[PDB]
Formats: structure tokens, sequence, C-alpha cells
């Protein structure tokens, strides 16, 4: 990819002592460039990363390059160790057994190896927007090599401790903008769309009794909510596209996901009716509609489903949940003519919760993707379908509300 | 057969209850409750019972962008 050799184009000019972050999307190919960056250094790499699937990826990387089962290239893991050798090494470690503190399952000294004999070079960091933490600090200051490199997506926080990051590892060297990425590549185009829904009196009036995380399971249950919600599903659905619903809240994902009748994967649940969830996902046409919370989208992010709502939402999360979205938005890529990737914000008048959202647009707006408002999209008046669009469910609604008030 | 003087107010349910807040708080605002949509204020307070709206929206909106 152009923009891999205008990066590696930087370590081409000095060559020796050198160190920064480039910015490269999930869909590019950052792994390549640090395989690339291995083959010119060719000394001990150390790749820091915070899941097995990612030393997977890399392990599969490192087989695309060459060998990986002689003593040579190391894993290092809670389950197993492997040797290493000098001049030329290729390991993965996690940041929280490198971390610690006085846990021990006598596999500290395994790593006390690989940083007490002295064997590194090369240094790779694996998102590094999640570096501002003091078990990071441990690490880097726990490890010193001759050039270093931060491999990441995403870098806006609010917790004013990414500039540091400058001179913890290095200031970024580049920063590739997804839209001249997106015409060197169809990454799906980005349409940005809140869904204005009306606000009841009731649920307004207790909106405002109501303060803290409680209003939330009052700005959520809202029956326009639920309307304009089936809404969106019954069009998708008809549209022929797969749908992907996020929620911040455990609560009102295992109440959408009920009231849809629609697989759900949250906290707490077995991984193999998570595995099946995934290729139900994958094979059946039947099951066009996930709803899936922060353990679904951290974890995996699927090349399918063109159609995402949002609905549940914390305060002050809302980069993280653009960091989330640009996820499934960069894994959404094929090349096609047309290819037009739809984000919904379900969100209600006169709510606390709307106000933040808006901040989360902004932050698309600073990665150039387009956004629009919608207050409503004619055809849910049509829609004799819809759940709680009555008085009496409205009511039934409004006292199982206040039931769930009553509760926390 | 009886007429008093009053200010009509006709605004949405949300806006409804605001005034029905500012009654709440200050008294001698709203004199009677004429439908959803619809208020019987006190005149003398109108444009305070505007302008305290405004304040209302303004402490509810917040969004400094900043």
């Amino acid at each position: 990819r152009p923009y891999q050799e205008k990066s590696l184009s930087k370590m081409f000019g000095n060559g020796r002592a050198r160190s920064g972050i480039i910015v490269l999307p999930c869909g590019a190919g950052k792994t390549l460039v640090g395989i690339t960056a291995a083959c010119t250094i060719k000394k001990s790499v150390i790749v820091l990363c915070t899941s097995s699937v990612s030393v997977m990826q890399w392990r599969q990387q490192f087989l695309x390059x060459x060998x990986x089962x002689x003593x040579x290239x190391x894993x290092x893991x809670x389950x197993x160790x492997x040797x290493x050798x000098x001049x030329x090494x290729l390991v993965v470690s996690t940041y929280s057994m490198v971390a610690n503190x006085x846990x021990x399952x006598x596999x500290x000294x395994x790593x006390x190896x690989x940083x007490x004999x002295x064997x590194w070079g090369f240094i790779i960091l694996d998102e590094v927007h999640v570096v501002p933490a003091a078990m990071f600090r441990r690490v880097v200051s726990t490890i010193a090599a001759h050039a270093k490199l931060g491999l990441t997506a995403t870098l806006v926080r609010e917790d004013d401790k990414i500039g540091d990051l400058n001179f913890l590892i290095g200031p970024k060297l580049y920063e590739a903008n997804w839209m001249e990425l997106s015409q060197k590549g169809h990454i799906a185009n980005v349409q940005c769309a809140e869904v204005w829904c009306p606000m009841t009196a009731e649920f307004y009036q207790e909106y405002l009794r109501e303060t803290a995380r409680k209003r939330m399971l009052l700005y959520i249950m809202n029956p326009t909510k639920f309307q304009a919600c089936q809404f969106l599903i019954q069009y998708h659905e008809r549209r022929g596209d797969k749908i992907i619903v996020f929620s911040d809240n455990v609560y009102a994902l295992q109440e959408y996901a009920l009231k849809m009748g629609k697989p759900f994967i949250y906290g707490s649940t077995p991984q193999q009716e998570r595995m099946n969830i995934l290729q139900n996902f994958q094979y059946n046409d039947q099951i066009n509609t996930i709803f899936l919370s922060k353990v679904g989208d951290t974890s995996i992010d699927l090349p399918e489903a063109t159609c995402l709502i949002q609905i549940s939402s914390h305060y002050g999360s809302r980069r993280q949940e653009a960091q989330r979205l640009g996820r499934i938005l960069r894994a959404k890529r094929r090349n096609d003519e047309g290819f037009n990737a739809f984000f919904y914000s379900l969100v209600s008048k006169d709510t606390q919760e709307m106000y933040y959202s808006t901040k989360r647009q902004a932050f698309l707006v600073d990665q150039g993707y387009a956004f629009k408002v919608i207050t409503h999209l004619h055809g849910m008046e049509n829609i004799p379908n819809l759940a709680y669009a009555s008085p009496r469910e409205r009511r039934e609604l409004l006292q199982e509300v206040l039931l769930k008030n009553e509760e926390a | 057969a009886r007429a008093r003087k009053g200010a009509l107010v006709q605004c949405d349910p949300s806006i409804k209850a605001l005034i029905l807040q500012i009654d709440a708080k200050m008294s001698d605002i709203v004199l009677e409750e004429l439908d959803d949509t619809h208020l019987l204020v006190n005149p003398s307070k109108v444009e305070f019972v505007k302008h305290e709206l405004n304040r209302l929206l303004s402490k509810n909106i917040y969004n400094p962008m900043d």
C-alpha cells in the first residue's frame, strides 16, 4: 500500500536512532509495516498486545514472512513459553503479564530472562491510545531499545495524556487521512446520522426528576426510540442489509434484544454461545440483526452489516464509541461501486445524552467523515407492527420503567 | 358568561412541563392549564416566563463544544 511506503521512507531516510508513532486504519496493513521494519533491523522484536487473537495474527504475519518454529521466534504467554536466540527474534507479549505487581505463576522469570539477558532492539506497541496508564509507564520504564515504533489507529482522548506520548515513545511521524485512503481503497463511505425522536411528557418530567446514570434508564427506554428502532430495523431488512446494534448498557441491550427477538452477546456470557451466534451471523441469512455490547466489539469486528445503530451511550466515552465505530467502518472493505455505510444515533429531544453524542459527532468531523441530521424518515407512520405506539402500551412501559427505577 | 384576562401560551408539551416547573419554583405564574399545548399565564410574567425559559434551555443544552 502506497501510504505504507510513505511511512517506510522515514525509516529509509536516517536509518539509525528513530522513534515515532504511525497512524494507520485497522483494515490497513500496519503489521506488514512491522514485518518490513523487522526485516530492516533484524533483531529481537517484542510486540506488546492486549489479546491473544492479536498474538495469533502477528504469528500469522511471521508465517507470511519466514520461520516461526526454529529456536528464534519466541512466544510469551500465561500458557506456555518458547526459547529465543540473539541477532534475530520475533516475540509477542501481553501488557498484563509483563506489568503485574506480586502475583506470579512461575512465568515472570521467563519474561525477566528476555528483559534481563538484554535481547532487544525494536519495540512495537499495538494500540498506542491505551498507553496513557500507569502499567504502560512501568512497561516503558522496564524496557530500553535502539528503535521504537508505535502502531495505532486513533488517538482521541479527553484525559489530556495523549500529548505525553511525544516523549514517552516519540512524536507522531505520519498521520494518514482516512478520506484519501477511502479514495485509494473503498473502506465504506461513512454516513453519520442522528435520529431525533420526540420525547413523551411522563418520561420527560420523570427524566428531569432523575439524575446521574439512572436517568439513562429513562433516556433509552423511551417508546419513540422503540418505534424508530423497529422502523430502522424493518427498513434495513427491507433493503437487504444486516444490522448491528451497539449499547453501552447491558440492561438496555437485553431489553431491546428480547423485545426484538434477536441474539445478544453481553458480559458473563459463555464463549460457545458467542461463537454460535457469530457463525449464525456469518452463515445464516435469517439472522441479520445482532445486539453486541462492548465485549462483542472489542474482541472481534465483522466485515458484514452496513447498518450500525447506536442506542445506549455513556458520558465522556464518546471517543471510544467513535473508535469502535471506526473499527467497524474500516473492517468493511471490498471495493464496491456503492458501499454506503449508515450510522444512526437514536437520540431523544431535551435529554442530557444527545449533548455528548454531539461531541462524538465532533470527533467524527475531526476525522473528515460526513455528518447530517435526521429528524424522522417518512414511513414509520405506515408500520402497524410498532410497539409502544398506543397509550396503553406507553403507560405499561412507564410502569415498567418506574419499577426499574425502584429496583435501582 | 364569565371572562378573565390572561396570557395564552402555546407550546409543545415539554415546554409546558418546563413552565409548570417555573410555576412550581416561583409561583404566581401559571393561572390555568388549558390543554396539552396551551396555558393561561399571568401577563406581567410572560417576558420573564420567556427569559427564564431561555435560561432553563441554556442550562439544559450546555454544548460548549470547546
